[PDB]
DNA sequence: TCTGGCCTGTCTTACACAGTGATGCAAATCAAGTGTGAAGCCAGACAAAAACC
DNA sequence: CCTGTCTTACACAGTGATACAGCCCTTAACAAAAACC
DNA sequence: GGTTTTTGTTAAGGGCTGTATCACTGTGTAAGACAGG
């Protein structure tokens, strides 16, 4: 090759001015892109360029949680890519680990102001055993049943902070301000579906909170800075509580969820400040209990069975009523209604 | 280079038909080659230049086929990650999935062309051939038997041709290391191990069989030396049973075991009678294959060699033995069975030509009483030997604790508490949790000298002592034979003295031992005190996962249809056998 | 900086002037921590935590 | 035909063990410095180890 | 006529393989923006 | 304002790319006929 060698140092030495290493890179790369062989000069330009393939921990965390792999098997596709190319692409499994601490509830500080009524102020609070101090002796009624849940508070600190990112970017696309803090007020869904047979060859129930849309107040006005786009996806139903319990057991249910309802309850009274971007900013909170779905709005709100006359968890009407009169009715029941009602 | 490119284009516009004219005038076109020179000769003229050439930071779609394959990932799930790494660190360090469909065409049967000298007697020659339905055109009209099975399978020669090539580089370097030369041809000899087992249940809420091939060693003729140029580190791995079919039917189903494997064997049998000749690192050689079946468990073999069932009285797959002859002459027998004796029996059985009752039939026959259909070698393994042991020393501890030497009889209570006080006292002495059901590890911890010093605290009379303590040093000396991976090497002596150690270790149960006759023996005791060193000279040796791989495969790799999950999970269990991938995953030594 | 770094570049000088032609500061720095290096751990504290900041 | 003990066989309880995320300690590793060396590349006329008439 | 429990029924989640939508590239020849004097 | 580079356009089709799409079942869920009081 050392005829067309010189003569392109001759071409090079004409205008270019001798740098014929970028030259030859140039001339490769547009030869490559003419065969239509875009990767191959795409994976030069990025060797070339130097620019470093390491993916953050984080990242990796997310691509194991998202393809549900195992840490033994993430460990082995680990450890033959940094074999093979030399280079630590992905991150070792404590470095996963070390970056789920962050995405999970317990990591960040805050404050309730006033403090929350018989919620402990620990914000360093994690997993916490479903029972809530449930008497397990063989004397007390048999605890036939395991649970894990978060700190209601605890698991809302955690998934705003996850949201960050997009409430920012949120009040940005509304022509506010990065650092504004005036008072955010979150719509909380509250769902609990029983997952029918979990056993492998057994029933579970799921507590969860889907964080629905976020306002900021700026004037007289609630400036809309986020709204989930898919409500109803499992992406951002957020489990809360988990237990192995049947949906129709009340007694291991009330004992469960009760911990859970006193917490929201609590949280109903009082304003979270949250360190975002460097700037304390306040939550309201607004609790919507409505995935429910009809057997288990029944079941919780004292009704009767759903082959009852009583056909309307909505109203007083009777089959025979709503089949005789069909379109007026108002929605008169309430939370209140019923208990007094039980009463 | 700050420019973009159209500019980039237009302000070497000039050079590019100068070069691409100097190009076709003697290089022919390949514009990129010669680029790739140019531009490489300018790096090393100013690192970068051998990762330039490695896109090294971009990995092999065989590499990406054996992560994905050997971490279960499905193809969307490996695609999320191949796109979500490229949109992150900007580069394609995974490959697509094309690529890897590529990559997998290589390593699965039918890819490398090959030739039977003479053509194998009734096997297409066609060398294009895959995956192929195991049933092997069984008919299927409502009028014929009823088909309540899937299968697919590879062809059996075309599967060893795949398996070859993806060991080429472990048979090169082998002959390299043996100080031979790369392109020797001269005619390799492949020793291959046949197995069948059923996979017990694969029901998600159906039995499967399982029938693969190990390549055990390949030797080559150098001489009048057949020099070992390959040998499987690990035979009992499910890295290397090699996957042929895989069918949806139950082992006991003999009618669709046949049907299935028949083709198979006609393969094998033909394979038997022929030279494969084939292209390794640009020169053909020339291979001659040994087939021994031997990953057969005891019910498979009596069932595939016309044997009676494992209850029967001729206990031995190896020897015309009964139970009561195998408990009265402990020692002395020979390996007589061989496939051609029981198809001879099996024809004496159905014409019965000496007009003789069905039970002096049957004893002219000794259990032979269907048609074999596959040749297999019936072996035992090193567990089972510690274990007829193990179950013959436990019931000598219990009625040497009742004095059975000296007491003729005993109640059924009387026996009940004799073993209740050895497994309190082995539960007290030893930490050993009694078991009422035999198993391995138990074995290989009361076959020790700690746990007759602990029963001989029980036993009062000390020539008892003497006797338990010489009976345990015979088993110990016998041990290291039926467990060592080459006795041969590692323990000679033990091996050249096993004969007269079990014939002293007879003797002394025979002796002082008496009570401990009652006219029942065991397959693995019989095989341990008679076959073992028939079968060291036959073998060279002795010394519960496969369900799970067939169940995962077919939840997280598999279309959902009964007739491609099938050869779906097949194609993965291939691939996740193939030597050239498990390379790829042990980069890092 | 380790103590010990910022301890070997204080000292480069002392033993370089001794010795025209690491190993010295190495063993002077060797045997009397096995035996003040308190600043060092201040400004690596200090600068620990600006690299944590640094996003 | 009929109760009693042996028989092939289908059922049962049993017990190792595969793998999970977490754990904990050993061993790299990284980071500034500064005296070294080192494996491959630089040009041009021209002839051998390795293959075409 | 009922409250309620079992029954079978019917969409749908995802498997690997595969058709489909598509921006980049080629020829040559122009011209608008840009940037130095 | 001139003059050079940088960048863009036009067209008609081609090529690797990322993706919606394919056919396809088992499986959980819930409609609901029916059982039991
Ligand atoms: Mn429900
Ligand atoms: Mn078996
Ligand atoms: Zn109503
Ligand atoms: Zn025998």
């Amino acid at each position: 090759l050392r005829e067309l060698k010189i003569q392109v140092k001759e071409f090079a030495d004409k205008e270019e001015g001798g740098d014929v290493k970028a030259v030859c890179l140039t001339l490769f790369l547009l030869a490559l892109r003419a065969r239509n062989e875009h990767r191959q000069a795409d994976e030069l330009e990025a060797i070339m360029q130097g620019r470093g393939s390491g993916l953050q921990p984080a990242v990796c965390l997310a691509i194991r949680v998202n393809t549900f792999l195992s840490c033994s098997q993430y460990h082995k596709m680990y450890r033959t890519v940094k074999a093979i190319t030399g280079r630590q692409i992905f991150q070792p499994l404590h470095a996963l680990r070390n970056a789920e601490k962050v995405l999970l509830p317990g990591y960040h500080p805050f404050e309730w102001q006033p403090p929350l009524k018989n919620v402990s102020s620990r914000t360093d609070v994690g997993i916490i055993d479903g029972l809530s101090g449930l008497a397990s002796s063989v004397d007390e009624y048999p605890v036939d049943t395991i649970a894990k849940r978060f700190r209601y508070d605890s698991a809302l600190v955690s998934a705003l902070m996850d949201m960050e990112e997009d409430i920012l970017e949120g009040m940005r696309s509304q022509d506010l301000d990065d650092y504004l803090n005036g008072p955010f007020t979150v719509v909380v869904k509250e769902s609990c579906d029983g997952m029918g047979d979990v056993s492998e060859k057994e029933k579970a129930v799921r507590f969860s909170f889907t964080v629905m849309r976020i306002t900021i107040e700026h004037g007289s006005q609630n400036v809309k800075v986020f709204e989930e786009p898919k409500p109803n996806s499992e992406l951002c139903c957020k489990p809360l509580c988990l237990m192995l319990a049947d949906e129709s057991d009340h007694e291991t249910l009330t004992a469960i969820l009760s911990p859970l309802i006193a917490e929201r309850e609590a949280m109903k009274s009082s304003e979270l400040t949250l360190e975002m971007g460097g700037i304390p900013r306040t939550f309201k909170f607004i609790f919507r209990g409505t995935g429910y779905d009809e057997k288990l709005v029944r079941e919780v709100e004292g009704l009767e069975a759903s082959g009852s006359v009583y056909i309307c968890t909505l109203c007083d009407t009777t089959r025979l009523e709503a089949s005789q009169n069909l379109v007026f009715h108002s929605i008169t029941r309430s939370h209140a209604e019923n208990l007094q009602r039980y009463e | 280079l700050s420019l973009t490119r159209r500019a980039q284009k237009h302000r070497l516009r000039e050079l590019k038909i100068q070069v691409k004219e100097f190009a076709d005038k003697e290089e022919g076109g390949d514009v990129k080659a010669v680029c790739l020179t140019l531009f490489l000769l300018a790096l090393r003229a100013r690192r970068q230049a051998d990762e330039l050439e490695a896109i090294g930071s971009g990995l092999q779609p065989a590499v990406c086929l054996a992560i994905r394959v050997n971490t279960f990932l499905s193809c969307s799930q490996y695609h999320k990650m191949y796109r979500t790494v490229k949109a992150i660190t900007g580069r394609q360090i995974f490959q697509p999935l094309h690529a890897l469909r590529n990559a997998e065409k290589v390593l699965l049967p039918g890819y490398h062309p090959f030739e039977w000298q003479p053509p194998l007697k009734n096997v297409s020659s066609r060398t294009d051939v895959g995956i192929i339905d195991g049933l092997s055109g069984l008919a299927s009209s409502v009028d014929e038997y009823p088909v309540d099975t899937i299968a697919k399978r590879f062809r059996y020669d075309s599967a060893l041709v795949s398996a070859l090539m993806d060991m080429e580089e472990d048979i090169l370097e082998g002959m390299r290391s043996q100080d031979l030369d790369d392109y020797l041809n001269g005619p390799f000899t492949v020793v291959v191990k046949e197995s069948c087992d059923g996979m017990g249940d694969v029901s998600e809420k159906e039995k499967a069989v399982r029938f693969s091939f190990t390549v055990m060693r390949i030797t080559i003729e150098h001489g009048s030396q057949n020099v070992k140029v390959f040998e499987e580190p690990k035979p009992n791995s499910e890295l290397c049973c090699k996957p042929l079919c895989l069918m949806l039917a139950d082992e006991s189903d003999h009618e669709t075991l046949t049907a299935i494997l028949s083709p198979l064997i006609a393969e094998r049998e033909a394979m038997k009678s022929s030279e494969l000749t084939l292209e390794m690192g640009g020169i053909p050689r020339t291979f001659k294959f040994i087939f021994r079946g031997t990953g057969y468990d005891e019910k498979l073999v009596r069932e595939v060699e016309g044997l009676e069932a494992s209850g029967s009285v001729y206990i031995c797959t190896l020897c015309d033995t009964t139970r009561l002859e195998a408990s009265q002459n402990l020692v002395f027998h020979s390996i007589t069975r061989s496939h051609a004796e029981n198809l001879q029996r099996y024809e004496v059985w159905r014409s019965n030509p000496y007009h003789e009752s069905v039970e002096e039939l049957r004893d002219r026959v000794k259990g032979v009483s269907a048609k074999p259909f596959i040749e297999t070698v019936p072996s035992i393994d090193a567990l089972h030997c510690d274990i007829g042991n193990a179950a013959e020393f436990y019931k000598i501890f219990q009625l040497e604790i009742g004095e059975v030497y000296k007491h003729p009889n005993a109640s059924k209570e009387e026996r009940k508490r004799w073993q209740a006080t050895l497994d309190k006292h082995l539960r007290k002495r030893m930490n050993l949790k009694p078991i009422m059901r035999m198993n391995g590890n138990f074995a290989r911890k009361l076959m020790t000298q700690e746990t007759v010093d602990a029963v001989c605290e029980l036993i009062p009379s000390e020539e008892r002592h003497e006797a338990l303590r010489e009976l345990m040093d015979l088993y110990l000396k016998m041990k290291p034979v039926w467990r060592s991976s080459c006795p041969a090497k590692e323990c000679p002596e033990s091996l050249c003295q096993y004969s007269f150690n079990s014939q002293r270790f007879a003797e002394l149960l025979s002796t002082k031992f008496k009570y401990r006759y009652e006219g029942k023996i065991t397959n693995y005791f019989h095989k341990t005190l008679a076959h073992v060193p028939e079968i060291i000279e036959r073998d060279g040796s002795i010394g519960q996962s496969g369900n799970k791989l067939f169940r995962r495969f077919r939840k997280m790799n598999a279309r959902q249809s009964k007739c491609y999950e099938m050869e779906d999970v097949l194609k993965h269990h291939w691939l996740y056998t193939s030597k050239y991938l498990q390379k790829f995953m042990n980069a890092h030594n | 900086p380790s103590a010990f770094f910022l301890f070997c570049s204080e000292y480069r000088p002392k033993i370089k002037g001794e010795h025209p032609g690491g190993d010295v500061a190495k063993k002077l720095g060797e045997m009397w921590n096995n035996t003040d290096k308190q600043p060092y751990e201040k400004k690596a504290a200090k600068l620990k935590e600006k690299y944590e900041k640094d996003i």
